[PDB]
């Protein structure tokens, strides 16, 4: 009865802010820190966002996350071509008991 | 630099065990949780199990449960997830994935490890297929 | 009285009166014969004494003795939660102690006429080694039996040599009650009166006190300069107000600090070194350094930084089944300190900048960092917090002068804490015969309590177990029998205004 | 001494009888230092804390009395003679005490004069502009108060608990007089001020205000050290230096909120207390930071700041006409020496908070139920006279 | 007032542990895995008998203020004048006092008994009943850590020259 749900799409031209956020069950982004992962096509995730708002080393500025009760939100500004990519927002499940993941949202850029 | 070389693509057909190995090199093998998470062809990331970075503790989706098993060899320094009773739908994308947070935090209200991966392996195509 | 009668019943439970708190708890335990009924003089030589540091010179006795200094000695982890949730406030008032059920055995069989030697320093003429953090306590669970843990001391060393001052002590040299199988033994103790422990978090910080609304009628210098140029020197007042709360006057300043170096949980964000012992913060007495663990209470981490940790700055125990030497992360526990930090420095940031110089017009201004800061008049602090799993008292030392004795490690400093209780086999024959005796141990304190009259509308944090599903009961036994206590509980949930 | 001091305030509706969140982000976000969490309550107070409201141009508080009344409320201009005003007193310290922050709206110091009530308002815990769980909300309608028309009035006396005397007198020695002789006793702790001369030529040609301030570091933020330690403004003979925040700086009369000049402000100094107490913009002195051998000379170090030491002796701030009395001992495990560092005597138990609202009086409500809460109101205010009486114990 | 104390410590501040029992208390024994890049780890120890450098105590040693140390063998010292100019001081309204004899410590290391604080003590009485519980004179109080640790940059440590009052200080008074 936990889910982990985001918009299957989303759309931006570059240089405009793009929000995607994933809504989630009290057992999971309620109680567990967020991660945040990119995935470009025929490539493994790479994680851009951790600790809810964290960022790894190596990774831009631009992107940028925030949770807020049950759900958590990833922000990407300063939009480019190469930042197009598949996006899934994960967290640890207490009632499952194990991470759950969203169903990814694929980002299209315009032009 | 830290490497994880995911194994080779395998052909299987249903009731068939499939065992997909991930070795890594470049640090230490000991210290680090790693996580096997598969993706359909079409579909998104659906995380499988967990391995403890000493191997004694191991954690399943209920999915799996029983049909599962990880192993951890720290003398080759390679990672095994064994998948048995194969069916169409396990065709998949199996990824390794390395854990840097070793420890978990106890504040008010309930405490929690970070899950958050890293490093991630290339990826095994297992094709379930008659 | 007799052979066929018991001495004791068995006695564990908690009463919540009011005001007050009664916990009574009853273990049964088993005492060998240690050193083969001999006192022998111990030393790092003895281990081949490595280091300077690691350098003592003490003796082993053959006295075991009791430790029931940790707090899950006496509260179950329900009367925990039902401590912790409702009161600001509690502290030790009484103590009772029992010793009944005496059994020998000798190697099995029943020896009637052995005894056991038993008796209390009251006095506190020996050295005082419960105020350590040793094992050896009383079980959690009241289900588990118990080995009473060997006595020893340590006394003035050069190297691995004694000096003229050094002391010996033969605790034979002390009257004792000497019991058989039908006799008893008790005592009543008084703890001395000290502060109540704070079990709450401030809901407001020390920078933060002000009125809102208001301005100050202080001035700041706002400008030393008119703008970019040559000789702009200039001397502007602004008035502090809501809009620059950094710069206001203050009636108070936060506490001290010693700071430590912070390691990373994820660990690939810590150096690629070993700076373990090298990057630590540390004291030094008679040339042996010590390490300076858990220090001055501090804050753990600042907000929204989960990962780091005080390198020797924290409380960190043990999960159950964990081995003794270089265990996983996973393994331990790394209790924080993060609800202080409204009114304590961070410990792994400096306390502040100091001016380093005069300027003029040929110098500009100089600051340096404070990296540790004494006692400053003005200044409030908050103790390190308890836990469950953690120490109640110490032994204050008995010195000319001392400030803030609360012991560094949590709980009720003391000048006269709870005595401590000796008891070893009586020998039975260097050709002895081969012993062990066991029985039963009750131990009964009173604690007050200090209930919260606040008028705080929202809802507090309380400590509340999970509700979801998982294979084992947290605090509970497993399919094997083995109890366990899955994570460390402080004391504060509950706020208090600042 | 005994004063009295009566005086007629009067006080609006504040927040159109409203509680509302308040946080930097509804001031427009400032920056991390300045970053807080809050409340504004319809709520006045009274602050009398200011010497200059019961003086006219050793000792300490014993007594004190209190009064409130010939409240008159007006309606926006007559009377309304069935109009209550509310007051408590805060008596168990339940609410966040704001009285000891050295804000505006004191009873003015000269007697004729008519002020207006502040309105009330405290902070809580913040990560930012947002609140954590563990941050606490106050209504103080849930604070039971006395009610108040037209006829009626308020009155409570209060025992200031038991303080020492303030000092008001001047040391005829100095600590090293009473250079290399053995002495029993040494000067008190420092944390160094940076040293700005009133002749303008004489300071750095750059911005330093900030950058060359000392600070001190709670939660990742930054506060000044102000007014700090007790030290001495300046050395004997130079009277141009100052500590950058060492030392209370009051307004002259009529002086504008921002960027004033120096004839606008009067800087007091801490001079008398140079006999016990260190400079400030000095260091306290030199320590030893090595081994001397036959390869190595001695090497000495400044002591910018310095912790109490055992043997050390120091005078307090001094307290002004213009400066605060009391300031409540924030509730803690532990202090040292806890007189408030604006000067004035620090309690446990200060003065209590005296709070006061009107009552809202509604509108004409709809003729068909509804179940919102009323949003319109008679425009209202309230006045009257107030009376303070202190028993000061001279020295 | 309170009694002079005219006996000594039979044991010193950091020694007060029972020695053949473990504590339950864990410290940060091993960093790196080992010879070789990317080699990070947390490993925890028990602190016992073995390593008593690591333990968790309950009190620490009183404040310093460090003394230049002196030597009675007249060659191990710099052939310098030093009586003034390497001299620990306070300065009061911008006259500078010598600290003599200065907060309590002890004159010098056990073994050591040539050495003795330049001002540090009453003249040539020693201290040296009280190293128990204080520091030495011409030692530094410890250290501690002056930055923030990264995979850029190693830990850095520095010397406590003078350490005021702390909570949990204990300390003896000089003797008469």
């Amino acid at each position: 009865q936990s889910v982990l749900t985001q918009p299957p799409s989303a759309s931006g031209t570059p240089g405009q802010r793009v929000t995607i956020s994933c809504s989630g069950s009290s057992s999971n982004i309620g109680s567990n820190p967020v991660n945040w992962y990119q995935q470009l096509p025929g490539t493994a995730p790479k994680l851009l966002i951790y600790s809810n708002n964290q960022r790894p080393s190596g990774v831009p500025d631009r992107f940028s996350g925030s949770k807020s009760g049950t759900s958590a939100s990833l922000a990407i500004s300063g939009l480019q071509s190469e930042d197009e990519a598949d996006y899934y927002c994960a967290a640890w499940d207490d009632s499952l008991n194990g991470v759950l993941f969203g169903g990814g949202t694929k980002l299209t850029v315009l032009g | 630099q830290v490497q994880v070389v995911e194994s080779g693509a395998e052909v299987k057909k249903p009731g068939a065990s499939v065992k997909v190995s991930c070795k890594a090199s470049g640090y230490a093998f000991t210290t680090y949780y790693m996580h096997w998470v598969r993706q359909a062809p079409g579909q998104g990331l659906e995380w499988m199990g967990l391995i403890n970075p000493s191997g004694d503790s191991i954690t399943y989706a209920q999915r799996f449960q029983g049909r599962v098993t990880m192993t951890k060899d720290t003398s080759t320094s390679t990672v095994y997830m064994e998948l048995s009773s194969l069916r169409s739908e396990d065709t998949a994308i199996y990824y390794c994935a390395r854990d840097p947070n070793v420890a978990f935090y106890y504040g008010s209200g309930n405490y929690y490890k970070d899950n958050a991966m890293d490093v991630w392996g290339q990826g095994t195509t297992v094709t379930v297929s008659s | 009285d007799g052979v066929g009668s018991s001495s004791g019943n068995w006695h564990c439970d908690s009463q919540w009166l009011g005001d007050r708190v009664i916990t009574t708890s009853t273990r049964t335990w088993a005492l060998p014969t240690y050193n083969n009924h001999l006192y022998k003089q111990i030393s790092n030589s003895t281990s081949g004494g490595s280091s300077n540091d690691n350098a003592y010179f003490g003796y082993s006795t053959p006295w075991g003795y009791f430790d029931f200094n940790r707090f899950h000695c006496h509260f179950s982890p329900r009367d925990w939660q039902r401590l912790i949730n409702n009161n600001w406030g509690f502290r030790p008032k009484r103590l009772n102690f029992k010793l009944f059920n005496i059994q020998v055995k000798e190697v099995i069989a029943n020896n009637l006429t052995s005894t056991v030697q038993v008796f209390t320093d009251s006095d506190y003429q020996l050295p005082y080694v419960l105020g350590s953090a040793h094992e050896g306590c009383l079980p959690p669970f009241p289900a588990d039996v118990f080995m009473i843990p060997q006595y020893g001391y340590l006394t003035l060393n050069d190297g691995s040599q004694a000096v003229g001052r050094s002391s010996f002590y033969c605790l034979e040299y002390f009257p004792s009650q000497m019991l058989r199988t039908g006799n008893n033994f008790q005592f009543s103790y008084e703890f001395e009166n000290v502060p109540f422990h704070s079990s709450y978090a401030h809901s407001q910080s020390l920078d933060r006190l002000m009125n809102p609304l208001i301005d100050q009628y202080l001035y700041y210098l706002s400008k030393t300069i008119n703008g970019s140029g040559q000789n702009q020197q200039t001397l502007k007042f602004s008035v502090a107000g809501p809009s620059n709360m950094a710069v206001q006057g203050r009636n108070y300043i936060p506490g001290p600090s010693y700071r430590q170096q912070r390691v990373s949980t994820t660990v690939t964000q810590n150096n690629n070194s070993e700076f373990a012992w090298p990057g630590a913060s540390s004291w030094a007495l008679n040339g042996r350094n010590s390490l300076m663990n858990p220090g001055p209470a501090m804050a753990s981490h600042k907000e929204g930084e989960d990962r780091f940790f005080p390198l020797s700055g924290s409380l960190i125990f043990g999960k159950q089944g964990t081995g003794r030497d270089n265990v996983d992360a996973d393994k331990v526990m790394i209790t924080n300190e993060e609800e202080i930090k409204t009114t304590n420095p961070v410990a792994t940031e400096s306390y502040g900048q100091v001016a380093t110089n005069h300027q003029s017009a040929q110098a500009q201004a100089q600051t340096g960092w404070v990296q540790n800061q004494g006692i400053l008049p003005g200044m409030v602090w908050q103790d390190r917090d308890v836990y469950l799993q953690g120490p109640i008292w110490a032994k204050i030392p008995h010195t000319d002068g001392n400030f803030h004795p609360s012991p560094l490690m949590g709980g009720f400093g003391m000048k006269h804490p709870p005595p401590q209780i000796l008891i070893k086999n009586t020998p039975v024959p260097n050709s002895f015969i081969t012993q062990y005796s066991t029985g039963q141990v009750s131990v009964e304190i009173e604690w007050e309590l200090q209930k919260e009259n606040s008028k705080r509308w929202n809802p507090e944090i309380q400590y509340t177990s999970n509700y979801y599903k998982s294979n084992n009961v947290e605090f509970a036994v497993n399919t094997e029998g083995v109890y366990s206590e899955p994570r460390p509980i402080g004391t504060r949930y509950l706020t208090r205004n600042l």
